[PDB]
């Protein structure tokens, strides 16, 4: 009941245990908003400068950014050009291998195809992230005034009618390959294996009772 | 029969067909997946 | 005698004793209580059906007069019920915080963005500085 | 002067306010109506705007293979070029030529959510933090005060519960905190609690048709069986039935259609994922013009000093119609209706037992 | 070299106007941060 000795100790345990979830709760939130804050687009990569980021030195990515009017692009533009050291690659192959060797410190602006392709390829540490930021196209090519320009673009209409050229692409891209939004099971999993386990050490306690 | 964009300046010296495929630039990060039992350890210490 | 910067281009034609005060480039931005700030986490649409709820539940443990199943899930769901909302609450209050504290403090958090704009002078020392400078943060 | 074909169509051409009281090209605005103007000073031309009586894009009819619309005007020697959102296809290129693409487009997703509360906590722990719960109900129900065995149960427990509810509240602060903008075709695939499909004839149901990609064959597999029906006759049918399904509709249409709705009161749409594939708008000029090459140089300048981009962020975005500090009734009404029905069923269960 | 500006040296050698600006500052090396988050008063 009321023995004011223990009673006090009851409160202030209680109090204590209070601010220990509290901050563990607190503490919790924040490991989930900086995990958020770590690159998923342009604008993310725009508003900061502890990942640097560059693109080809020389080429169309490079001269979208030195010609583009849109805000973000034009951010990330003023950004890149004075970067030190630079940020700019001399092959799309260095930019892969800088993304890969910078220990989280590089993102590199390149085509979306190499992008996804790479990411199906071990090591598997590569990530494609935000929607395309432009849109071209590759295509078949012929000198000027070929016999064979009209029905090698037929061919092309037809390939993709067919629904060829997609199961080309998914067939080098996926089925040869070697690799959403909220919370993962890993971690609360851990304390379900402690819970089970506290269950067991009951279940044994009580069959040594009786 | 390669992956070469369609631009206006090889377009004014050579004829190009309809696009095969379309790309776009994108980002690439050093990284999808991280259990780790250890980040629940984290918040509290040891 | 009033508050003329000493500079080479006026040291170079007049006079200037030792400076009197000093001064620098700084930033200026533009009390806040409102017991408002306490009805806005928790939408007062919320309140309100969170307090009907509150009487349907003492009106439905009211019709059932220990281990009473009936009543019993009754005091269970609400139970469960009251924990998401104290719950969002307290996730809710914490991002109105947590962007409190995100809104400008110094030269780099204005080279930073665009939803505040900044400038200077039209013409003087101050938009000769940034015009200049060969400081990252200054010339962004 | 040329005779340039064009359509009534927002915000490519539309009629300006006070158009009764103008006369000729100053009665029309958007953006074909400022590309037609671009055109025309760099090709060093004179022209006419005139809208397509039949108000069409240009399609053979099935009976006497005439064309109708813009292609029609061009073929049968009424209009000199067409200056509007034509999209570049075999069919077509057959019987007039285009410039390359003024604008690039794709398929895209258009979609209008109690699914914001089992996000948070996924399915999977919902699951397995209620096999724990009867999981310590039958242990509890074995031992049947200082009962030291089940009591470090009702312990470990609620150890147990308590670390879930902080995980719950420190991730639901997360979203609500950054906030960062169905996300995917691959998210629509995987699942069909969600209908989505598309005009019920024309390119978007063809290339789903044909595609050999796997997500999309997949999709075209799961479209065509769909029932009720989830294909439409018209857009306007196609983004009605996005606004008024309850979250259970979402359509498949044309990138720059779908941006355009979602700059648009009121403001409840928006395009998800990138595009599906790639397709062009272009200019089309009869075979035999003398304005094909002048025409073609003339959009590929425009797109590389910036131009087109310009034009398209104006009449998408400036004339568009759509920091955070509000929380929403939405999420919290889930768990209301959740509530009641519990109600409800001890209401039922209390009949029951007397 | 840093040599202060003062009255007692510009009596007897010139002294260039400032080429570094500096004043008095504090330098410190915490359990209020704990009874920050809820005031004291609170």
């Amino acid at each position: 009941p009321r023995s004011l000795s223990g009673r006090i100790v009851g409160g202030v345990w209680w109090f204590f245990t209070l601010i220990i979830i509290s901050s563990y709760t607190a503490n919790l939130a924040a490991f989930l908003t900086v995990e958020r804050m770590p690159i998923e687009s342009a604008e993310d990569l725009s508003k900061q400068t502890e990942i640097a980021y560059g693109t080809l030195d020389s080429g169309s990515t490079k001269e979208f950014f030195r010609r583009s009017k849109i805000a973000v692009f034009d951010k990330m533009w003023t950004y890149m050009r004075s970067a030190e050291p630079s940020v700019f690659v001399r092959t799309t192959a260095e930019g892969v291998a800088r993304v890969r060797k910078s220990k989280g410190k590089y993102a590199y602006l390149l085509e979306s195809t190499m992008n996804e392709y790479i990411e199906q390829r071990k090591p598997c540490d590569t990530m494609k992230v935000g929607g395309n930021l432009d849109s071209k196209g590759y295509g078949i090519a012929t000198p000027k005034g070929s016999s064979l320009g009209t029905p090698v673009n037929l061919a092309v209409l037809k390939l993709s009618e067919q629904g060829v050229l997609d199961k080309l692409k998914n067939k080098w891209w996926y089925d040869k390959g070697e690799c959403t939004s909220a919370l993962s099971l890993s971690n609360v999993a851990g304390v379900f294996y402690i819970l089970v386990g506290g269950l067991g050490l009951a279940m044994l306690v009580a069959l040594i009772e009786f | 029969i390669a992956p070469l964009t369609i631009t206006l300046v090889r377009e004014e010296v050579i004829d190009f067909s309809k696009p095969f495929m379309s790309l776009g630039i994108s980002i690439m990060i050093k990284k999808k997946s991280k259990p780790g039992v250890f980040s629940f350890l984290d918040p509290l210490a040891y | 005698i009033a508050p003329l910067t000493i500079t080479l281009v006026r040291e170079e034609v007049i006079d200037f004793s030792k400076p009197f005060m000093s001064l620098g480039i700084s930033i200026m931005i533009k009390s806040k209580p409102g017991v408002f700030s306490f009805l806005d986490p928790l939408a007062y649409e919320i309140w309100m059906c969170i307090v009907f709820a509150y009487i349907g539940v003492s009106v439905v443990l009211f019709l059932v007069s220990p281990r009473s199943l009936s009543g019993r899930i009754v005091g269970g769901v609400w139970w469960f019920f009251t924990l998401i909302i104290i719950s969002s609450y307290t996730a809710n209050l914490a991002a109105f915080l947590t962007v409190e504290r995100m809104p400008i403090e110094s030269a780099e958090d204005l080279s930073k963005q665009t939803e505040i704009a900044y400038g200077t002078l039209d013409s003087g020392s101050t938009k000769e500085f940034f015009r200049r400078s060969k400081i990252a943060v200054f010339d962004k | 002067t040329i005779v340039v074909t064009t359509i009534l169509e927002s915000p490519y051409v539309m009629y300006k306010k006070n158009h009764e009281q103008l006369e000729g090209n100053e009665r029309y605005e958007g953006y074909c109506v400022d590309l037609a103007y671009e055109i025309a000073k760099h090709v060093g031309i004179k022209y006419k705007l005139s809208i397509v009586g039949d108000g069409k894009y240009g399609a053979r009819d099935p009976e006497t293979k005439i064309w109708n619309g813009m292609v029609g005007e061009l073929v049968y020697g009424r209009a000199d070029i067409a200056v509007a959102p034509l999209t570049i296809t075999l069919v077509r290129e057959e019987v007039i030529d285009f410039s390359k693409p003024f604008m690039s487009l794709g398929i895209s997703i258009m979609i209008k959510g109690v699914f914001s509360f089992l996000d948070p906590l996924a399915y999977e722990i919902w699951m397995c933090i209620v096999f724990a719960y009867i999981g310590v109900s039958v242990v509890l129900f074995l031992v049947s005060p200082r009962s030291l065995s089940g009591r470090i149960v009702g312990g470990v427990w609620w150890f147990f519960t308590l670390i879930i509810i902080s995980s719950y509240t420190a991730n639901l602060a997360a979203f609500l905190t950054v906030e960062r903008m169905i996300e995917s075709a691959e998210d629509l695939a995987k699942q069909t609690e969600i209908a989505y499909g598309t005009l019920d004839s024309g390119s978007t149901k063809e290339f789903f048709r044909r595609s050999k990609i796997a997500v999309y064959e997949k999709m075209w597999s799961y479209m065509k069986s769909a029932e009720p029906s989830v294909f439409t006759k018209t857009t306007a049918d196609g983004v009605a039935r996005v606004r008024k399904s309850k979250g259970k509709f979402a359509f498949l249409l044309e990138s720059t259609m779908n941006e355009y709705i979602e700059q648009r009161k009121p403001c409840d749409t928006m395009k998800v994922g990138g595009n599906l594939d790639s397709k062009g708008y272009g200019v089309a000029t009869p075979k035999g013009s003398a304005l094909g090459t002048p025409v073609n140089l003339a959009v590929l300048k425009l797109s590389e000093q910036g131009i087109l981009d310009k034009l398209k962020n104006k009449w998408w975005y400036d004339k568009g119609e759509c920091k955070t500090s509000a929380l929403s009734l939405s999420n919290v009404a889930g768990v209301f209706y959740i509530l009641v029905g519990g109600l409800g069923l001890a209401m039922m269960v209390a009949l029951i037992e007397f």
